[PDB]
């Protein structure tokens, strides 16, 4: 049918958008968690150079 | 006819919005592991920023 | 040689419709036999695929006279987006009948209210590559320290009908071909019933960088027949040989390392891209 | 009827925005995928950035008790 | 009277429907190239995660081995 070709089209449309948003959000969730490991990592590597600083001077110091 | 192109048009449409519904479900799939993934990566980022600030703790200490 | 062509032009309004008039061509190319031509006219409507009209055959004469009118059953509010093709053929009786030259005039500068007759220089008629065979969609990703050649199949449109009846039954198969030989046969899934199939498959292999400019990827959209040998769509290659767009994907491939590349290819008959593989 | 060709026109605007809707969201859902390509990209600096001093400094802890 | 006008109010509309469902076309042909692209972009941000979680594996492995030769120092 006409009629009938909108209907399936209109159904299968709005399913899509229910999965997007679901998706959408998703990647909202995705980007907290990216910034969180983010600060993670930038610290992380601070504190690592950090302990390469100490690591030559425990080197130097006791060799 | 002008219909036809319209219902042409329709089907076109309706197919091409089957395929954005597999992209966007393969596209979930992949969304979630990669979550599951950073949790991975997040819990290891603890767990070496404790080791890596008790060994430099310890290491700042043996000066001497 | 460029010739012209006499035409009328004038749109009934109370029967909606459009009278074409095939008046006499000039100054024609001495082609055919010797000295002179054999011309006969085809008139059509760009847009509609409706049956071509053809004139009478005029026998050895660089000069035709046709004197002779068309009626083409077209509403006034389609016109708009519709444009007159006049062609001028040549006749041979044992050989193809060979194009002299074709013009056509957009219905939508042609003003019906005043009675249109012009004369037109004829141009050398343009020409299509090959029937419409398809584009494929996917991504390149090289990683040279371990040897990983990820190719993601992603989608394709555009594909030639190839079961009689229906549209399509489309799957991909990708070969890695090195001197002639086929090394790795590696195939997608099954999309049935569908001109636009989308895979995101993603695929494998083991190329070392020391071999990395001679191998070669041979992309190839075949349409699966529930019975029978299944007849090939159509099929690229990339890697050595290749030319265009794809050395351009495989020189992004190269250049971004570690990286993916989506990109289109056009898809080539079978039998050229064959003859291509050396 | 006028009534059935505008209904039926009515019920095709419709689809064409719910179609505006789930077209707006696919390219914020590759803008929002494209921001978190740059964090990512910062976050694999970082990381990589790490590994280097993680391995200077176990090379030196590794050297010290020699 | 108004016949006229109505006929002509039938051909606009459905015209307007059929503009509509060229709009239809447009829109999910672009939201089909940027869902492909946000596909893409999602396998390299993933084999990145890959890379990176083994980054942080190397990471534990070896500040592992520096805490046991800081163990030994002790
Ligand atoms: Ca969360
Ligand atoms: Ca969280
Ligand atoms: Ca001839
Ligand atoms: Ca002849
Ligand atoms: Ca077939
Ligand atoms: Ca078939
Ligand atoms: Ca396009
Ligand atoms: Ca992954
Ligand atoms: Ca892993």
């Amino acid at each position: 049918g006409s009629n009938r070709r909108l209907q399936q089209t209109q159904a299968q449309v709005d399913e899509v958008v229910d999965i997007m948003r679901v998706n959408v959000d998703k990647v909202l969730e995705r980007d907290q968690k990216l910034s969180e490991l983010d600060d993670r990592a930038d610290a992380l590597q601070a504190g690592a150079s950090q302990f390469e600083t100490s690591a030559a001077k425990l080197k130097r110091k006791y060799w | 006819a002008r219909e036809n192109e319209m219902d042409e048009n329709l089907e076109q449409v309706s197919g091409i919005i089957g395929n954005l519904r597999h992209m966007a479900l393969d596209m979930g799939n992949e969304i979630d592991t990669q979550n599951r993934q950073i949790d991975r990566i997040m819990e290891k980022a603890d767990s070496n920023k404790t080791r890596i600030d008790e060994a430099n703790q310890r290491a700042t200490k043996m000066l001497g | 040689k460029l010739g012209k062509l006499q035409y009328s032009l004038d749109y009934d309004f109370q029967n909606n419709q459009l009278l074409v008039g095939i008046i006499q061509a000039a100054e024609l190319p001495a082609l055919d036999m010797g000295g002179t031509s054999d011309p006969y006219v085809k008139v059509f409507l760009l847009p509609d695929k409706k049956k071509k009209f053809e004139t009478k055959v005029h026998r050895k004469t660089l000069n035709p006279v046709f004197n002779e009118q068309f009626t083409f059953k077209v509403p006034y509010s389609e016109l708009g987006g519709k444009t007159l093709v006049m062609a001028v053929y040549d006749f041979d009786r044992f050989s193809k009948h060979d194009i002299i030259g074709e013009f056509k005039v957009p219905m939508n500068t042609v003003d019906f209210g005043h009675v249109t007759e012009e004369w037109r220089d004829l141009q050398s008629a343009e020409k299509e590559e090959q029937e419409k065979l398809g584009d494929i969609c996917f991504s390149l990703r090289y990683v040279p320290t371990a040897g990983k050649l990820t190719v993601v199949i992603l989608e394709a449109k555009n594909l030639k009908k190839m079961d009689v009846g229906g549209l399509s039954d489309p799957y991909v198969k990708i070969h890695l071909m090195q001197n002639g030989k086929r090394l790795k046969k590696k195939k997608t899934t099954i999309k049935k019933n569908t001109l636009n199939p989308y895979y995101n498959e993603s695929f494998s292999f083991e190329v070392p960088f020391e071999q990395i400019q001679k191998v070669q990827v041979v992309v190839t959209v075949l349409d699966y027949d529930k019975i029978g040998k299944n007849d090939a769509i159509g099929k690229v290659f990339v890697g050595y040989n290749s030319t265009g767009a794809e050395l351009r994907h495989w020189s992004d491939m190269l250049a971004n390392p570690r990286r993916p590349i989506a990109q289109w290819h056009t898809l080539q008959v079978e039998e050229e891209v064959d003859a291509m593989l050396a | 009827a006028l009534s059935e060709i505008e209904t039926r026109h009515s019920e095709i605007i419709k689809l064409e925005n719910s179609i505006r809707e789930l077209h707006d969201m696919f390219m914020d859902m590759a803008m929002l995928v494209e921001s978190q390509g740059e964090m990512i990209d910062r976050i694999e600096y970082n990381v990589e950035h790490a590994v280097d001093y993680v391995e200077r400094a176990v090379s030196d802890t590794k050297k010290a008790v020699k | 009277n108004e016949l006229e006008e109505m006929q002509r109010r039938a051909d606009q509309l459905a015209d307007e429907s059929l503009e509509s469902t060229r709009r239809m076309l447009q829109l999910v042909e672009e939201s089909k190239d940027a869902g492909i692209r946000t596909l893409v972009m999602l396998d390299e941000q993933g084999e990145q995660l890959d890379r990176v979680e083994e980054g942080m594996n190397h990471i534990n492995q070896d500040m592992k081995e520096a805490e046991k030769n800081l163990k030994d120092l002790g």
